[PDB]
RNA sequence: ACAGGUUUGGUCCUGGCCUUUCUAUUAAUUCUUAAUAAAAUUACACAUGCAAGUAUCCGCGCCCCGGUGAGAAUGCCCUCCAGAUCUUAA
C-alpha cells in the first residue's frame, strides 16, 4: 500500500465514493436479521467467557489441584 | 513378444532358463559410468522412438520381458527377499523410466495379494466400543424441528412494515431500486 | 434455542455423566442487548479500576 | 554368508575395520576385500581400510583378521555358558546357536555395569549420525 | 571415542539411558568428596560415572564437587524453598546412592509418564505445514482428495485460464 | 447372562487351544534388518529369556475383539429450506480435539439440499482417517478386498495376513469386517486348512465363530488327526457352555462322561459327519494305546 | 536489546520534546479545524471531500 | 514482530497450490501477513471436492470456543462454515444471497418461457 | 568415502593436489508443447501509470501489507512484562 507521507494520486484526488442502489425491502430485512444474529453471537460469547472463567479457577483452585498441592508437601516431608 | 498376453509364459519358457537360468536379469549387465563411483541418477530413457541408446538396460534389452503385475516371478527378481524393499535405478542398471513402471508394477502387485510384503499385527482403533454415545445415536429432535420450523423464527422472508418501508425510501432516495417481496420457497430448476 | 450442533454436544455432555433429565436447554439473552448504531458514545477517557 | 563377530585389526600400517552384517547389506567393501570376498564366500559385509592403501599389506592384514576369528563354539567352550543370540527382528526370542560342550558352569558372568570397551570415533559419529559426508549415502551398483 | 579411560561414558546413548530426574524445586547440588580411603569408593565412582547421567538431564540444575574439605562424604541439596537436604554416604555402593537420591528427590515413573504424555500433544496430526511440524504440507498429496498440479495436471475445465477465455465470449 | 467373547471362561480356554508356538510367533517378517546380538547366559538366564519371550508372545496373541453388526447412523440435527441449491456439493464437518475418544467425535455433514445430518459409518471411519492416520489404514477401499484378489491370496495361504490386513484396515464393529472374517472362515473349513491358523491370534476368533455356526465337524478332525486331544475335550466344553439347550450337553451330563468320551457323545448327538469323526477317534485309539 | 555497547541517543528524545511542543503551541483551533466550504465540500484544514449522501 | 496495536481474529490463512487452493484455519494477529506469523492452527477447510463428491472441513471446536471467550473475532468465511456446520447459526448474508439466488432462478425461468413461445 | 591417479632405478611409510558424487549462477552450442516451482547484480539516480480508502460530516488505519540486507557479531533460547489493541462490571 501506500505511506502517511505519500501524496494521493491526481485521478483520486477529486473523487468521492458513490453508494450503490438500496433495496428498502430487502434492507430492513435484512438489518432485522443481521440484529437478531448478533445478539444471538453475543450471548454465546458470553457462554464461552463464562466457560473459560470456568475451566481457568478449575486450574487455579481446582479441587484437584488442591489435592496435589497437599499430597506433595506431605510425601516431600 | 510373440506372447503379449502372458507375460508369466517366458519365464518358464526354455529360451530364458539357458540365458539368464537362476540367476536374475541383471546379472551379467554393468553399467559405465565416468569415474570410480557412477551417478547417483541414471539413464532417464533408453528407446527414443526406434533407436536403443547403444548398450541396453537389462529389461530393456530384451523386448520379450514384459513389466507387469501378473508375472511376479520378473518382480520379485527387483525386490530383496531379506528386507521387502525396492532395487534402486543405480542398484538394478534399467532406465528411470523402467524403474518408475516397475514400482508402479510392483505397488500394484502388492495391492493384489501376488507379491508379498511385511502386514505388522495392528491393535484395534479404539480401546472400547460405545455405540451409546450421542455421536453416532440418535438425538431428541426439536420441537421446532418436528414442526417443520426453522430453527430460528427470524430466517423466514417476514415482510416489513409499510411505514419502516415508507421510512426507508424517505431517506435512501436517489439510490432506491425495484422492490421485491418474499422469495419463492422452491427453486426451479432450468 | 442454541445452533443444532451445539444443542447436540450439551446434550451429549450431561449424558455421559449420568443424566437423564431430557429438559430443553436455552440460551439467556439478558445480558445480550446492545445499542443501535444511532446510540452515541461517550469521549472520556475510562478509568481503570 | 558373514563372519562371525565385528574384527578391527592393525596391520602394519593398514588399520582394517569390519563389522558384521545380516543378509541385506551384501559386500559394501573396498573392490580389492570385495574381490577377495567373492571368492571366499562371504556374501554380506562392511569394511573400512584407513591408513595404508597397500595391496599386499592390505591382503596379508584382511586374511589374518579373517583367520584369528573366534567361533561361537569356541567362544562358548571357553565360556561354558550358552552362546545366545538375540535377533532383533525376532524379537525377545532367546535363539541358541551353539551350546557350550563339556561342564555347563552354573557360575553367573560378572554383570559389569559398564563395558570398558575400546570404542572408535569412527564408529561413534555413525551411531550419532554425525556423519555428513556426501560419498556415505551414495547408490552404487550390485555385488 | 578412543581417549579417555572410560571412553563409554561420553556417549550420546550413556547420556539419554540414565533415568535421574529431580524435581522443580531442587537448584544446585554440592557433591563432597575424599580421594583417600576404602570408603570413599561409592562417593568416587557416583562422581566418575553418574554425575554427567544426572546433569544430562537436569541442564538447569548447578552441580559443584569438592574434594578433601571434610572427613565424611556427603552430598547436600539446596531447594527452591530454602530447605537443605543432607545426604551422608561413607559405605554406599554406585548404585545405591542413585537410588537412594531417586527416592528422597526425584520424578516418579506416573510424574515422567504424565509429562512425556501432555508433550506429544503439541504435535497434532490434524494440523497442516511444514514437515518439521506437520505431517503433511498441502492437501494434495491427501488420497482421497484432489492431487497437487505439480505432479498430476488439471483438466481444462478447472483451468483459471479456460474460465477466463470463456467468459469473454 | 449369555456367554461373550470376552468372558474368562472362554478366553481361558481359546488360549490353552490355541497354544504356545515360539517358531512361529517370533517369526522374522520382511522388514528392514541389522546385526544381530551375542551375550553369554546361564541356564537360569536362557529360562528367563525363554518365560520373558512367552510373556511377551501373550501381547502378540492378545485376541482381538469381536463384535457385532453396528447399527447404520440416520439422524438429522436441523433442516433448512433456505439451502435447497445454494451450494452443488455437501459439506463434511470434523471436530479435531486429541483430548476425546473417536466414538464420541461429532462428524456431521450438510448436504446440498438443505439438511444437516450426521454422517454414516463410512464417512465417519474415512474422516477419522484422513484427519487421524495410522499405519495399515487406507483411505480408500483397497482392491485386495475384492472377490478375485482375495481368492488368489486364499489359494496363496495368506489368511493370517488377510485377517491381520482387514483387523487394521476395517472397524472390529463394522459390515464388511464381519463379511470377510465369514468370508475366508468358510474357506479354511472348506478346504482344511485349520493348520494356518494354529499358533496365530485368530485361532480363537474363527472357534468362536464356528461354535456359533456349530460347524465343528472339520475343526474337530483336524485337531484330532494332529494328537490334540486337550484341545479337543476344551473345545466341546466350549460348545457345550455356548449351547446350554441341547441334547448334547444334556446328555453329557446326564451321563457324567469324562473328556474323551465328551468327543463320542458330541459325534453321536449334533455330528453332521459323525461316522468320520467316529472313525478318526477310533483310529486314533488304536495308535495311541499301541505305541503308548 | 541490552548491550555493552550502545550509544545513548539524543536527537531521537530531543526531537520528541520538540514535537510535543509543536503540537500544543500550533494547535489548531476548532474553527477553522470544522471549517467547511459549502460549494465543493471539501474540508479546508484536512482537505478531506464530505460523502454524498449528506450533501 | 512488535506492532502497535491489533486483534486475536480466527481467520483463513491461504496456502496451496495453484488452481488448488487450501484454506487453512487458524487464529493469529490481525496486524500479521496472511501466511505469516501465527498463534494456534485449529482446522482445515477444502474448497475442492474430492471423489467422493464432498468438500472436507476442518474444526477443533474446543479451542474455537475457547479462543472466542478469549475475544477472537471472526471473518466472513469463518462465520459462513460455522453457520454451515451448526455451531453458530446460519449468516444472514448467506440467507439473503440464498435468497437473491432463488430470485435469479426465477427470472431466468420467466424469460425461458417467455423465450420460448 | 568402498575409493582411484600423482613423488622414486625401485619398495615401504609419511604426505599435499586432483578425479570420482550432489546443488546453484553465468557463457558457448542446440532447442518442439504444456503444467508446476522460481525469477537473484546493484542502500547508484530516476521520466510516466497505479498502489489508502471508508462515511450522513465525526472518526478510524494511512512501512499495516509489501520491499531490501548497507550498518550491526549483530544474535539463538529463557524470566519479567510497562505500554498498545478486542470483548467485559471486573
Ligand atoms: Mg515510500
Ligand atoms: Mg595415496
Ligand atoms: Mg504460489
Ligand atoms: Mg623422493
Ligand atoms: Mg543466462
Ligand atoms: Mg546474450
Ligand atoms: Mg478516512
Ligand atoms: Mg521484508
Ligand atoms: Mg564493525
Ligand atoms: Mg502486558
Ligand atoms: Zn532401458
Ligand atoms: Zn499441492
Amino acid at each position: 500500500r501506500k505511506t502517511r507521507h505519500d501524496p494521493p494520486a491526481k485521478s483520486k484526488a477529486g473523487r468521492v465514493a458513490t453508494p450503490p442502489a438500496v433495496d428498502p425491502t430487502e434492507f430492513f430485512v435484512l438489518t432485522e436479521r443481521y440484529r437478531q444474529y448478533r445478539q444471538t453471537v453475543r450471548a454465546l460469547r458470553l457462554e464461552f467467557m463464562s466457560e473459560v472463567r470456568k475451566k481457568l479457577h478449575e486450574a487455579r483452585a481446582g479441587v484437584q489441584a488442591e489435592r496435589k498441592a497437599q499430597e506433595d508437601a506431605a510425601e516431600h516431608r | 513378444s510373440p506372447y503379449k498376453d502372458e507375460p508369466w509364459k517366458y519365464l518358464d519358457s526354455e529360451e530364458y532358463q539357458n540365458r539368464y537360468g537362476s540367476r536374475p536379469v541383471w546379472a551379467d549387465y554393468r553399467r559405465n559410468h565416468k569415474g570410480g563411483i557412477p551417478p547417483q541418477r541414471t539413464r532417464k530413457m533408453c528407446i527414443r522412438g526406434n533407436k536403443v541408446a547403444g548398450n541396453p538396460c537389462p529389461i530393456c534389452r530384451d523386448q520379450k520381458l514384459h513389466v507387469d503385475f501378473r508375472n511376479v516371478k520378473l518382480l520379485e527378481q527387483f525386490v530383496c527377499a531379506h528386507t521387502g524393499i525396492i532395487f534402486h535405478a543405480p542398484y538394478t542398471g534399467v532406465c528411470m523410466k523402467q524403474h518408475k513402471k516397475l514400482t508402479q508394477a510392483i505397488q500394484k502387485a502388492r495391492d493384489h495379494g501376488l507379491l508379498r510384503y511385511h502386514i505388522p499385527q495392528v491393535e484395534p482403533r479404539d480401546l472400547d466400543f460405545s455405540t451409546t454415545h450421542g455421536a453416532v445415536s440418535s438425538t431428541p429432535p426439536a420441537p421446532t424441528l418436528v414442526s417443520g420450523d426453522p430453527w430460528y423464527p427470524w430466517y423466514s422472508w417476514k415482510q416489513p412494515p409499510e411505514r419502516e418501508l415508507s421510512r426507508l425510501r424517505r431517506l435512501y432516495q436517489g439510490r432506491l431500486r425495484e422492490e421485491s417481496g418474499p422469495p419463492p420457497e422452491l427453486m426451479p430448476e432450468v | 434455542p442454541y445452533p443444532p450442533l451445539l444443542r447436540a454436544m450439551i446434550l451429549a455432555q450431561r449424558q455421559k455423566y449420568g443424566d437423564t433429565s431430557t429438559e430443553e436447554p436455552m440460551l439467556n439473552l439478558e445480558r445480550a442487548r446492545i445499542d443501535p448504531w444511532d446510540y452515541p458514545a461517550k469521549l472520556e477517557a475510562k478509568t481503570k479500576t | 554368508h558373514t563372519i562371525y563377530h565385528d574384527i578391527s585389526l592393525k596391520f602394519k600400517r593398514t588399520h582394517i575395520k569390519m563389522k558384521k552384517q545380516p543378509r541385506g547389506y551384501g559386500l559394501h567393501c573396498h573392490r580389492a576385500i570385495m574381490t577377495i570376498c567373492r571368492l571366499i564366500g562371504i556374501k554380506d559385509l562392511y569394511a573400512k581400510v584407513s591408513g595404508s592403501v597397500n595391496m599386499l599389506n592390505l591382503t596379508r592384514g584382511l586374511f589374518l583378521g579373517l583367520s584369528r576369528q573366534e567361533t561361537h563354539q569356541q567362544l562358548a567352550d571357553k565360556k561354558s555358558l550358552h552362546v545366545v543370540e538375540f535377533r532383533e527382528e525376532c524379537g525377545p526370542l532367546p535363539i541358541v546357536v551353539a551350546s557350550p560342550q563339556g561342564a555347563l558352569r552354573k557360575d553367573p558372568e560378572p554383570e559389569d555395569e559398564v563395558p570398558d570397551i575400546t570404542l572408535d570415533w569412527e564408529d561413534v559419529k555413525a551411531a550419532q549420525g554425525m556423519k555428513r559426508s556426501v560419498w556415505s549415502g551414495l547408490k552404487r551398483a550390485a555385488t | 571415542p578412543m581417549k579417555g579411560r572410560f571412553p563409554i561414558r561420553r556417549t550420546l546413548q550413556y547420556l539419554g539411558q540414565g533415568d535421574v530426574v529431580f524435581k522443580d524445586s531442587v537448584k544446585v547440588m554440592t557433591v563432597n568428596y575424599n580421594t583417600h580411603g576404602e570408603l570413599g569408593e561409592g562417593a568416587r565412582k557416583f562422581v566418575f560415572f553418574n554425575i554427567p547421567q544426572i546433569q544430562y538431564k537436569n541442564p538447569w540444575v548447578q552441580i559443584t564437587m569438592f574434594k578433601n574439605m571434610t572427613p565424611s562424604p556427603f552430598l547436600r541439596f539446596y531447594l527452591d524453598s530454602g530447605e537443605q537436604v543432607l545426604v551422608d554416604v561413607e559405605s554406599k555402593s554406585n548404585k545405591e546412592i542413585v537410588e537412594h537420591i531417586r527416592k528422597i528427590l526425584g520424578k516418579n515413573e506416573e510424574t515422567l509418564e504424565k509429562e512425556e504424555q501432555e508433550k506429544k500433544q503439541l504435535s497434532h496430526p490434524a494440523h497442516f505445514g511444514p514437515r518439521k511440524y506437520c505431517l503433511r504440507e498441502c492437501m494434495c498429496e491427501v488420497e482421497g482428495q484432489v492431487p497437487c498440479p505439480g505432479l498430476v495436471p488439471l483438466p481444462k475445465e478447472m483451468t483459471g485460464k479456460y474460465k477466463a477465455a470463456l467468459k469473454a465470449t | 447372562r449369555k456367554p461373550t467373547f470376552m468372558d474368562e471362561e472362554v478366553q481361558n480356554i481359546l488360549i490353552k487351544m490355541t497354544g504356545l508356538d515360539l517358531q512361529k510367533i517370533f517369526k522374522p517378517a520382511l522388514q528392514e534388518l541389522k546385526p544381530p546380538t551375542y551375550k553369554l547366559m546361564t541356564q537360569a538366564q536362557l529360562e528367563e529369556a525363554t518365560k520373558q519371550a512367552v510373556e511377551a508372545a501373550k501381547v502378540r496373541l492378545k485376541m482381538p475383539p469381536v463384535l457385532e453388526e453396528r447399527a447404520p447412523i440416520n439422524d438429522v440435527l436441523a433442516e433448512d429450506k433456505i439451502l435447497e441449491g445454494t451450494e452443488t456439493a455437501k459439506y463434511v464437518f470434523t471436530d479435531i480435539s486429541y483430548s476425546i475418544p473417536h466414538r464420541e467425535r461429532f462428524i456431521v455433514v450438510r448436504e446440498p439440499s438443505g439438511t444437516l445430518r450426521k454422517a454414516s459409518w463410512e464417512e465417519r471411519d474415512r474422516m477419522i482417517q484422513v484427519y487421524f492416520p495410522r499405519e495399515g489404514r487406507r483411505i480408500l477401499t483397497p482392491v485386495i478386498f475384492k472377490e478375485e484378489n482375495l481368492q488368489t491370496m486364499y489359494s496363496q495361504d495368506q489368511h493370517v495376513d488377510v485377517l491381520n490386513l482387514c483387523v487394521a484396515q476395517f472397524e472390529p464393529d463394522s459390515a464388511e469386517y464381519i463379511k470377510i472374517h465369514h468370508h475366508t472362515y468358510e474357506d479354511i473349513d472348506k478346504c482344511g486348512k485349520y493348520d494356518l491358523l494354529r499358533s496365530t491370534r485368530h485361532f480363537g476368533g474363527m472357534a468362536w465363530y464356528f461354535v456359533n455356526k456349530k460347524k465343528i465337524d472339520g475343526l474337530l478332525i483336524d485337531q484330532i488327526q494332529r494328537d490334540l486331544v486337550s484341545d479337543a475335550t476344551s473345545l466341546v466344553h466350549l460348545y457345550h457352555i455356548l449351547h446350554p439347550d441341547g441334547q448334547s450337553a444334556q446328555e453329557a451330563k446326564k451321563q457324567g462322561a469324562e473328556g474323551l468320551h465328551l468327543i463320542k457323545v458330541f459325534a453321536k448327538t449334533e455330528a453332521q459327519k459323525g461316522a468320520y469323526i467316529e472313525l478318526t477317534l477310533q483310529a486314533y485309539q488304536e495308535a495311541f494305546i499301541t505305541h503308548s | 536489546m541490552a548491550r555493552k555497547k550502545v550509544r545513548p541517543r539524543l536527537i531521537a528524545e530531543l526531537a520528541r520534546r520538540v514535537r510535543a511542543l509543536r503540537e500544543q503551541r500550533e494547535r489548531p483551533r476548532d474553527s477553522q479545524r470544522y471549517a467547511l466550504d459549502y460549494e465543493t465540500m471539501m474540508r479546508p484544514h484536512s482537505g478531506n471531500r464530505l460523502p454524498m449522501r449528506a450533501w | 514482530r512488535a506492532y502497535r496495536g491489533g486483534h486475536l481474529t480466527i481467520r483463513l490463512a491461504l496456502g496451496g497450490c495453484t488452481n488448488r487452493p487450501f484454506y487453512r484455519i487458524v487464529a493469529a494477529h490481525s496486524k500479521c501477513p496472511r501466511d505469516g506469523r501465527f498463534v494456534e492452527q485449529l482446522g482445515s477447510y477444502d474448497p475442492l471436492p474430492n471423489s467422493h463428491g464432498e468438500k472436507l472441513v476442518a474444526l477443533n471446536f474446543d479451542r474455537i470456543r475457547h479462543w472466542i471467550g478469549c475475544g477472537a473475532h471472526l471473518s466472513k468465511p469463518v462465520e459462513k462454515l460455522l453457520g454451515l456446520s451448526g455451531f453458530y447459526p446460519l449468516h444472514p448474508m448467506m440467507i439473503t444471497n440464498a435468497e437473491r439466488l432463488r430470485r435469479k432462478r426465477a427470472r431466468e425461468v420467466l424469460l425461458a418461457s417467455q423465450k420460448t413461445d
